């Protein structure tokens, strides 16, 4: 969008 | 229930779905707006915020977050919610790990070894329990462990034979791992090493007074300038893939992202340094007043390990490598008492190597075959669904579950969350989703 932004669309 | 979890780190805002696992990257006007959102309306937002940001800026970044609420990317509702009300699972064994012997040429301080060889005969009992308690799963996983395996390596070899022969009837596939201290490497054995073990792990700490003031032979001298150049050659001859090196880090070093940085700089490209567990009562025991110091020390870590990749000598971070594209792992952790155990030389079975000083917890042994099914389960209910601390807890679907062993070595419960352990975790999934967004 604008203002948000999608980021994803040991043992 | 519907939750998120916002934070904001060097610069970057980042908003985590918790249900549906998305993760977003926000300006500075959608992430204050997202303090209010549920509990306020769109009038009462405007008024709230109007000192800093104009009533059409906000409706603008509103009408973003409820069409992406309207789609199920924000304050989404769980799926698998009413699907995990089962607790009558059979549990099937997917991996052991093998104390191939409770002898060890160092006396590591932070470590439970601080005896006995396996025998070829209880080796086999392993593999064949293995077997008959993997149900239908062809892949089985076995990691040479201990003290020291290399000490007893002819039966690391045989076990392996006895396996790779086994497979043929019973439609496995063993896959093979080996964790060695370094000092019995060789030309010879890393020959084989290479031939058999999809995985090695190399234990060393970082800098060579960090490992070697922690990592002690017996008359109390060092071990980095006998391992390092042996695991160098590791590395380079599996080139520089399918192993790690390993290092423990505690109280003495909280300053770590130096000790990751020095393995890196020594030209390994696979890392993984993480904290001591079940140190409680230790004098190593992270605490409650550390995690700033350890909270800075990850971010300063992450902030240089995209500049690395940036500019081209990188090199992989266990505890910063995450997928974004994700039930059956929220049920699991890491599996220890139900899908993971530990046999020793004797052959008895535990829940994970840190139970195996504890008889409370042996559930059986090898040699007969037959494994205490309420141990077992037991294990198999506490998990992140079960747990009511984990519920009302952001980090749920990444975390890697808890550690058992932290939880009984701080609380005498598996089912009581160790605090410093959940937000030293909940800190490292914060730094490896603004590691993704740096990297976009
Ligand atoms: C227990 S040793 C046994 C296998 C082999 N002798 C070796 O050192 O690689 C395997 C790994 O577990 C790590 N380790 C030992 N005690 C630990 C503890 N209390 N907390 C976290 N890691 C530990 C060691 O540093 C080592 O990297
Ligand atoms: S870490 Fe590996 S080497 Fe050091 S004592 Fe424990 S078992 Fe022996
Ligand atoms: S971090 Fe700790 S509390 Fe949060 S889910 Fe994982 S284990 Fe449960
Ligand atoms: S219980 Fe803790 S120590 Fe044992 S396997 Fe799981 S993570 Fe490792
Ligand atoms: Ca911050
Ligand atoms: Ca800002």
């Amino acid at each position: 969008m604008k203002h948000i932004k999608i980021l994803n669309g040991g043992c | 229930m519907a939750m998120i979890h916002k934070f904001s780190m060097m610069g970057t805002n980042i908003v985590v779905d918790v249900n549906s696992g998305a993760v977003h990257v926000v300006d500075d006007i959608s992430f204050d707006i997202l303090d209010y959102y549920k509990n306020f309306t769109a009038g009462e937002i405007k008024n709230k915020l109007a000192h800093k940001y104009n009533a059409d800026e906000i409706d603008e970044a509103l009408r973003e977050i409820e069409s992406l609420e309207a789609e199920g990317l924000l304050f989404s509702e769980d799926p698998y919610k009413e699907y995990v009300s089962s607790m009558d699972r059979k549990s099937v064994v997917k991996a052991l790990c093998l104390h191939i012997s409770h002898d060890c040429n160092l006396r590591c301080k932070y470590c439970f070894a601080s005896r006995n060889m396996m025998s070829l005969e209880v080796g086999k009992k392993a593999i064949d329990f293995l077997i008959s308690e993997s149900g239908n799963r062809k892949n089985l996983e076995i990691d040479f462990f201990g003290g020291e395996p290399m000490m007893n390596f002819d039966v690391v070899k045989g076990i392996i034979e006895y396996a790779r022969q086994k497979e043929k009837e019973h439609n496995k596939n063993f896959r093979f791992t080996l964790t060695t201290n370094g000092l019995l490497l060789n030309d010879e054995n890393i020959k084989y090493i290479n031939e058999n073990m999809q995985n090695i792990v190399l234990s060393i700490d970082g800098r060579k007074e960090v490992n070697d003031r922690m990592r002690i032979r017996i008359d109390g001298s060092g071990c980095y300038d006998d391992i390092l150049p042996k695991f160098k050659y590791v590395a380079e001859s599996r080139n520089q893939d399918n192993y790690y090196v390993r290092g423990t880090f505690t109280r003495e070093n909280m300053d770590f992202s130096n000790d990751v940085l020095h393995l890196a700089d020594e030209g390994f490209r696979q890392i993984s340094v993480e904290p001591v567990v079940a140190a409680k009562d230790s004098g190593y025991d992270l605490r409650e007043e550390d995690l700033p110091r350890l909270f800075e020390e990850y971010e300063k870590l992450a902030y240089e390990y995209v500049k690395r990749r940036k500019e081209g000598n990188w090199f992989n971070f266990f505890h910063f490598m995450i997928d974004l594209t994700q039930i059956v792992k929220r049920l699991t952790g890491c599996g220890s008492g139900h899908e993971y155990l530990a046999v020793t030389p004797e052959g008895d079975i535990y829940p994970c190597h840190q139970f195996v000083g504890n008889e409370k917890f042996k559930m059986g042994n090898v040699k007969e075959g037959v494994l205490n099914r309420d141990i077992q389960n037991y294990f198999k209910n506490s998990n992140v669904y079960t747990k009511k601390e984990c519920d009302s807890c952001w980090a749920k679907f990444y975390c890697s579950g808890g550690c058992a062993a932290n939880s009984y070595n701080f609380h005498k419960d598996i089912n009581t969350v160790y605090k410093v352990g959940c937000e030293l975790e909940k800190k490292r999934v914060e730094c490896a989703l603004w590691i993704k967004a740096q990297e976009m």
